[PDB]
């Protein structure tokens, strides 16, 4: 909303400046976007009343007479120079904001044009260029310069907030302001009406979609150009004056926040009716473009006999045909409420977004209607000499705002202030409001134009923002919190370490994006996502992510294309969403490994990632263990599940050559597991004070039997006494019976309350050998110191 | 074929001593009521350690501290704003002198905790230790009261062994709080009540003693019309009862079979 | 004294609108531009594990998550939720899609504004120094009243920094909540209580703290980028 601020002065005479009604309007909730100053008019536009306009034979072009003081001729071919109007001359030598460049006496098919009269656009008062500013013939004395008539302006750009619609008239603002202290000069609506009947009617078809209707009766209209005073405002209000009548129209607007609309008679027929469109029926609004109604847009339509036509869309645009125009002598006014939601469907509906519906949708004062045409009325009659008729035609009545109570008590009690009752009071008063009572509990009745004040908070709101949001002293709470609050951040503070414990290993934290390309579920071989979006930002982002790795995975390539990394090892904790939504943990390693930098032996891939894994369940406390299974996206010879505590929480794996081939990558090994992984408590075990027994034994194993199993059958058997079990060798070759492997086990044994006996380890290493070979399995060796 | 059972490359798991875990522990919970952690130093003077904190020479007080006393040419001590402080040397025998050293350097409100290693000249056992670690506290302020005291407390049962904790205060004898109190917590799960530590109203001398010395360094007085509390805990007691630790030697004793047990805690 | 706890990414207009006091057609919705989901078989749990029937969304904002909070633990308390927050959004320099937010919520007897300036005061001193000044100025929020925006003087830069919003929480939210607590058989609990809250942009700190230009680099999962950061903490 531009607030012109010479025009907010008219209302609020005592305004120190702009600079500082900015810094009084951003106290009481309104910030300015910005502050532009507007119109910078040069001495050599002077104004011109044009005494004939003579058409150039064979041409477009017309030859104005002025009387510029002295008679002075101009070539134009503006669609309406004509003679009547005062227009702004652009004398010779003067440089123009707008056109940039110098005005110059010149030839022009026969005629010496003696400098040019200029459009809102080319003296910079406007964006319009498709025709002459056109003033009031005697505006001023012919030669008079413009700059005299036209001072410059100051206009803040504020935002309104959807709360205070009332502040979308400047009169509204006006009050706030008064709140504060300064002087309000309300406009005083000038009247003489005189009794005679309405030469139509008014028959409102849905009193739902809009709640009160007014309609007025001026005649006698003799349209004209507005007078230079209202042009300036408008232009900076950033609206274009069209004439007498509809500029009215628009200031009355800006100052109230009440729309209104004049209808040439001519076009009523026998009267109006507030009506939804029927199917199919169609529509000319002003802005040139036939529309088609849809049976939900509510329109202001004429009837003649039994034929009812649309007049305008009701509270957005009106139609072009009734629009007021040079010959129009007797209008109907439309002053209104329409309901905000149907006028913000139809507005959506028809991408239509006016000053009208911008107000509408917000909300109008409910019984601004009747001020508000006798303010038009009153300048109508003064502007455009119009006879006013006495009587309006009034549809609806709307109950006035209830009362909301008040108690000064809890306004300080809820602000943690202490402003006195009185001065408390004081305010709602000055803003409007009508206090009864003498207290504890005040029973005070909000403005009609407040239609945010509805609760006793949004009152004690209106104590906070005159009184200042700066007197609120600064204080801190102290309590003890209800019980069951008390360990709420457990989980947060448990996934939290996991990062830190993560990164302290040497994992490098990513963030990526929720949303995943469908086509991925293909190229990665997963099944299709749960979630997708109606509304994605682009198709490659049209669904929820139901794994954390594939976006690993490309910023992995994304990385390589950029800088080309030697290595590469990341994790990431994030949001999956399949069936329920949780969280998960994943990483990937790539490139050449750890090693020294200046030698090629190094450790690296699978193995290597296992490692980092088996390091971060050690810190976690965990059970940590592998289990080959298949997985689509993983490789089949290197792809296993991963063993929390017990449970397949995940897996672990190269990426599947094929996957690789297709996005070309090289190879790359990765997991991902489900969060919050299971919590173990500590059971502190005293450690023996004697020695540990030590003995090596090596296992004859068919080749594809897993490590694992061994592992475990070789610990299963060794007893309660077994501290250690530790794999130092894998051989596989002559002469080992071919097709199988030979694994190498340092064992430890050790008794906590005393030193053990040689037959009890013997003894134990047997149960060892003998279910070792119950399971097929031989010995390649056995109790080696 | 890879096998994926077969353990992958040993790269090795860090682990912290029960005791830093213990201490931070702590140290978070009171940061939730808004105490800072400060340390101080472990070689001390007995000007900070003994004669500000009122207890002095000849005095049965001073009997219930087994003070280590050190000799040293060539050491450098310094006080709170860096000045060569005079006194006569020894090991810390409790966390308090820092809060000493806090209150002549800074100017009220404030709430500190100040976890520290501490000495006693005793004959190590199984629950006995030359050298461990205590947590002080200090909250001075206009109108701190005694209430607020037990309140801390309670916000401490409450963090350490949950809702259903309650606490107890009982009075005792502090050369440097009056009133002085030791308190107790309820442990549900324990169902017996464990005797924590002491606390109580910092003493009228502790003040004097604090802007005496402000004054003597160039500061201007800050103690004259605040009130304060503070309180004094001992950590390895908690550390075991919690951890299930049985012989306090274990801490310092090395044990890589001990200290690897608690990898798991945080 | 604030706990962190965090929500679900994906809500339903109930707990994200709704009970927020931002209603269907209503100016307020279009402060944020959310993006609607469909899919079938998704299961969303609301704050007692019983199934919450609404409209899905990827969540706006954080707020959801203090009705959600409010409904299942009674008064009194302090929280702080962090959270990723969707917003559809032509991504660029300054602005995107996906970022995160950080809310809070102090319930209680007797909590005032007093108190809520004071909370951002202790937020301001700690982040810019013992010579930072916050500033409150009105502003609106559905569900909020008094509301305000707050900016804090980072001294350094010698400028008035807008970091958020707060205000205290509106009537309509406390009775959505124990309307809902009763509806789920929990007895009522925020009858006469207030409490204030307060949210803010996480990315706009972390820019303007550790001196990142371009908002897009935080998801942009560049190794270059990130590994700048590796000796903060
Ligand atoms: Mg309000």
């Amino acid at each position: 909303m531009r607030v012109p601020f010479s025009w907010l002065k008219a209302y609020v005479p005592e305004l120190e400046s702009p600079e500082v009604l900015e810094e009084r309007l951003a106290g009481l909730g309104f910030e300015t976007d910005r502050i532009e100053r507007v119109f910078p008019i040069p001495r050599g536009v002077v104004f011109a009343r044009v005494l004939e306009a003579h058409p150039i034979p064979g041409t477009r072009l017309k030859r104005l007479v002025l009387d510029a003081g002295r008679t002075v001729e101009v070539v134009s071919g503006a669609e309406n120079a004509r003679k009547g109007i005062g227009v702004a001359l652009a004398l010779p030598g003067t440089e123009l904001p707008g056109l940039g460049q110098k005005v110059g006496e010149r030839v022009i098919q026969g005629v010496r044009s003696f400098g040019m009269a200029l459009s809102p656009r080319e003296l910079g008062v406007g964006e319009y260029g498709g025709g002459l500013l056109e003033f009031p013939e005697d505006a001023l004395p012919p030669g008079t310069p413009l700059s005299e008539a036209w001072p410059e302006e100051v206009v803040l750009d504020l935002e309104v907030t959807p709360n205070r619609p009332d502040a979308l008239g400047l009169l509204g603002l006006a009050r706030d302001l008064h709140a504060l202290g300064y002087a309000l000069v309300e406009p005083e609506a000038a009247l003489k009406a005189e009794a005679l009947p309405l030469p139509f009617a008014l028959k409102v078809e849905d009193p739902e979609g809009a709640p009160h209707f007014t309609l007025g009766y001026a005649f006698g209209l003799r349209v004209a150009p507005s007078p230079l005073w209202m042009q300036r405002a408008l232009f900076a209000a950033g609206m274009r004056p069209i004439n007498n009548v509809v500029d009215v129209t628009n200031y009355v607007m800006l100052e109230r926040a009440q729309p209104m609309h004049a209808f040439d008679l001519r076009f009523v027929g026998e009267g109006i009716a507030v009506r939804r469109a029927r199917e199919g029926e169609r529509l000319k609004t002003l802005d040139g473009v036939e529309r088609t109604l849809h049976p939900e847009d509510l329109v202001i339509a004429g009837w003649r006999g039994e034929e009812s036509f649309p007049l305008g869309l009701a509270g957005v645009m009106g139609g072009a045909e009734s629009e007021v125009r040079e010959d129009t002598e007797a209008i109907a006014l439309e002053v209104a409420c329409f309901d905000p939601v149907s006028i913000r469907k139809t507005a959506r509906r028809h991408g239509l977004r006016t000053e009208a519906s911008h107000r509408f949708e917000r909300g109008v004062d409910p019984l601004g209607q009747v001020p508000a045409q006798r303010r038009a009325l009153s300048l109508l009659q003064a502007l455009a000499g119009a006879r006013v008729a006495e009587a309006l035609l009034e549809a609806g009545s709307p109950k006035p705002p209830e009362a909301i109570p008040f108690r000064p008590e809890y306004a300080n009690r809820l602000l943690g202030t202490s402003y006195p009752e009185a001065e408390q009071i004081a305010i709602l008063k000055r803003l409007g409001c009508r206090v009864e009572g003498e207290g504890p509990t005040y029973r005070v009745t909000p403005p009609s134009h407040r239609l945010d004040l509805r609760l006793e908070e949004d009152l004690v709101e209106e104590v906070a923002r005159i009184q200042g949001y700066e007197t609120i002293p600064l204080a801190l709470p102290a309590f003890f919190p209800a019980p069951d609050n008390r360990g709420v951040e457990a989980p947060y503070r448990k996934e939290q370490r996991l990062r830190e414990v993560l990164s302290g290993l040497g994992f490098q934290e990513v963030y990526t994006y929720s949303f995943m390309d469908p086509e991925d579920a293909r190229r990665f071989r997963l099944d299709p996502p749960r979630l997708l979006l109606l509304n994605p930002l682009a198709p490659e982002k049209a669904a929820l992510r139901t794994h954390l790795f594939p976006g690993l995975v490309r910023v992995l390539k994304e990385n390589l294309d950029l800088d080309r990394p030697e290595r590469a090892l990341l994790f990431e904790v994030g949001r999956v969403f399949r069936e329920r939504e949780e969280t998960h943990l994943a990483g990937l390693l790539f490139g050449e490994g750890v090693g020294l930098p200046w030698a090629k032996e190094r450790l690296s891939g699978y193995f290597l990632l296992k490692g980092y894994l088996e390091a971060l369940f050690a810190r976690l406390g965990l059970a940590f263990r592998v289990e080959a299974q298949a997985f689509p996206f993983l490789h089949p010879g290197v792809s296993g599940r991963v063993l929390v505590e017990g449970e397949e929480v995940g897996f672990l794996g190269a990426l599947h050559p094929e996957i690789a081939q297709e996005l070309e990558l090289p190879p790359v090994h990765l997991f991902e597991l489900r969060l919050p992984l299971p919590d173990k408590p500590l059971a502190f075990q005293d450690p023996s004070r004697h020695p540990a027994a030590f003995r090596d034994l090596a296992v004859v194993v068919p080749a594809p039997t897993p490590y694992g199993e061994v592992e475990a059958l070789v610990r299963e058997a060794a007893g309660p006494y077994l501290e250690s079990l530790a794999l130092f060798d894998l051989y596989q070759g002559p002469p080992l019976p071919e097709g199988h492997k030979s694994l190498a086990f340092h064992l430890r044994f050790r008794h906590p309350k005393r030193t053990l006996r040689d037959e009890e380890v013997e003894e134990a290493v047997s149960r060892v050998a003998e279910a070792l070979r119950a399971r097929g399995f031989g010995l390649r060796g056995l109790d080696t110191p | 074929r890879v096998d994926v059972s077969l353990p992958g490359a040993s790269l090795f798991s860090g682990g912290l001593h029960p005791i830093t875990l213990m201490e931070r522990e702590l140290v978070e919970i009171f940061r939730a009521l808004g105490y800072q952690a400060v340390e101080g130093p472990e070689v001390e003077s007995e000007f900070f350690n003994f004669d500000a904190l009122n207890i002095p020479e000849h005095h049965p007080a001073r009997d219930m501290w087994d003070t280590f006393w050190l000799t040293g040419e060539g050491f450098r001590l310094e006080g709170p704003l860096g000045e060569e402080v005079e006194g006569r040397l020894l090991l810390r025998t409790h966390t308090s002198p820092m809060q000493v050293r806090y209150m002549v350097a800074h100017t009220p409100p404030f709430r500190i905790v100040v976890p520290g290693r501490v000495f006693r000249f005793e004959q190590t056992d199984a629950t006995h230790e030359a050298v461990f670690h205590q947590l002080e506290g200090l909250v001075v302020g206009e109108g701190i009261a005694m209430a607020h005291l037990k309140g801390a407390i309670y916000e401490l049962a409450q963090a350490l062994f949950g809702p259903d904790s309650k606490v107890r205060f009982q009075p005792v004898y502090f050369p440097f709080v009056e009133p002085g109190a030791q308190f107790a917590v309820w442990w549900p799960e324990g169902g017996k009540w464990l005797e924590l530590g002491g606390a109580g109203m910092v003493h009228p001398k502790v003040f004097q003693a604090v802007d005496a010395y402000r004054e003597r360094l160039g500061l201007p007085p800050a103690y004259r019309g605040v009130t304060g509390f503070a309180f004094g805990l001992g950590v390895e007691r908690l550390a075991m009862l919690r951890y299930g630790i049985p012989d306090i030697r274990y801490f310092f004793g090395g044990r890589l079979k001990f200290l690897e047990q608690f990898k798991g805690v945080l």
